[PDB]
């Protein structure tokens, strides 16, 4: 059935860079508006950033304390999701999921209600 | 109402690629000027209904938020696409509520779409378990299972794929034509007014 | 940014009461998550009023201006989790997120 898998991250010295991995099936992954969001250990969920689809203009948002740093990108082709981290931080630890906006929502407003996640993988910095 | 910050509503009745029927586009309208006299006196539109604001009172009345709604569908289900019928794309593609307000466009794409080597990225639902609420998307893809044996994922027989390809060529007539529809709603009474078009004297 | 009380303790039986403070929930409406511990975060309800199927019919949704808040109606042993509302902001278009809240099982 329909499922996101996560792959990268592990220990890495402060200012180097990581790229993490989602691959999608089970659902059309050139018309989903996919996201990367973030969790320090024992806090609550913080948003990393959108990537949108290309049916409708490449969109490519960030969050706002880690503007710029952050790389994203998408590939359909292959069905992957890429997110590539350089200048790193010391509040980078943290688990990530990759996050499909739009399964089976009702949506009014733009297409985001975070219907399915991901496993999740760690990031040490 | 100057005019000079006009919202790009141009793009979303001509550009590139539509978006097919089962994964429909959506667009946010906000602090903008809702000229539709360019749309109306445009020659090549062949439908222009709706039901709850005047045809051509529309600049007239103000709203807070506008959504645009675009796909592209078969000819035929053009006259399928209005809120209370039921059958194919109505009840497992897109579905409009029996309350809805805004106004559908229709268009021919006959020489915009049609490839002789046969197109079929546009795609529809024939099989699906439950009914669509009114604006929903579905984008899974796992396959039908009928009533019981184990094809529950295990793409045989007596389970079908729910995502088929449409029949897109210079040999095919009226009917079976690549038809553009976008659809203009909105919503009112929650926040003060956005867009809505100019002034005139 | 959001606002929600750290825990919540209410007995078994009883109807418990969720909230979530935000200026901008007149409109952009919010989205109720739940986490387990250590586990994915999962929905619970988003939209107007309703939830995804499989949900069973006892987390319902409500909103008041500036208010939201979400209501369960006989509580088992089995919701002892984190509850996460969601809203956007006007300008930017970002989930912003909030602080979360947890509910606990008061029984013997
Ligand atoms: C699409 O066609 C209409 C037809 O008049 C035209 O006005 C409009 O400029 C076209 N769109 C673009 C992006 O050129």
């Amino acid at each position: 059935e329909v499922q996101l898998v996560e792959s990268g991250g592990g220990l890495v010295k402060p200012g180097g860079s990581l790229r993490l991995s989602c691959a999608a099936s089970g659902f059309s992954f050139s018309d989903a508006w996919m996201s990367w969001v973030r969790q320090a250990p024992g806090k609550g969920l913080e948003w990393v950033g959108r990537v949108s689809s290309e049916i409708g203009g490449g969109t490519t948002d960030y969050a706002a304390p880690v503007k710029g740093r952050f790389t994203i990108s998408r590939d359909d082709s292959k069905n992957t999701l890429f997110l590539q981290m350089s200048s790193l931080k010391t509040e980078d630890t943290a688990v990530y999921y990759c996050t499909t906006g739009v399964d089976i929502v009702v949506m009014m407003y733009a297409d985001d209600a975070f219907d399915i996640w991901g496993q999740g993988t760690m990031v040490t910095v | 109402p100057n005019i000079t910050n006009l919202c790009p509503f141009d793009e979303v009745f001509n550009a590139t690629r539509f978006a097919s029927v089962y994964a429909w586009n959506r667009k946010r309208i906000s602090n903008c000027v809702a000229d539709y006299s360019v749309l109306y006196n445009l020659a090549p539109f062949f439908t222009f209904k709706c039901y709850g604001v005047s045809p051509t009172k529309l600049n007239d009345l103000c709203f807070t938020n506008v959504y645009a709604d675009s796909f592209v569908i078969r000819g035929d289900e053009v006259r399928q696409i209005a809120p209370g019928q039921t059958g194919n794309i109505a009840d497992y593609n897109y579905k409009l509520p029996d309350d809805f307000t805004g106004c559908v466009i229709a268009w021919n794409s006959n020489k915009l779409d049609s490839k002789v080597s046969g197109n079929y990225n546009y795609l529809y639902r024939l099989f699906r378990k439950s009914n669509l609420k009114p604006f929903e998307r579905d984008i899974s893809t796992e396959i039908y299972q009928a009533g019981n044996k184990p094809c529950n994922g295990v793409a045989g027989f007596n389970c079908y794929f729910p995502l088929r390809s449409y029949s897109f060529r210079p040999t095919y007539g009226v009917g079976h034509q690549p038809y553009r529809v976008v659809v203009l709603s909105f919503e009112l009474l929650h926040a003060p007014a956005t867009v809505c078009g100019p002034k005139k004297s | 940014e959001l606002t929600q009380d750290p825990a919540v303790s209410v007995a078994l039986g009883q109807t418990v009461r969720i909230t979530c403070q935000g200026d901008s929930l007149r409109s952009y409406y919010a989205s109720w998550y739940q986490q387990k511990p250590g586990q994915a975060p999962v929905l619970v309800i988003y939209g107007k009023n309703n939830r995804p199927s499989g949900i069973p019919d006892r987390f319902s949704g409500s909103s008041s201006g500036n208010t939201a808040s979400l209501t369960i109606t006989g509580p088992q042993a089995e919701d002892e989790a984190d509850y996460y509302c969601t809203s956007r902001d006007s300008s930017g278009n970002h989930v912003i997120f909030g602080g979360g809240t947890k509910l606990t099982v008061l029984g013997q």
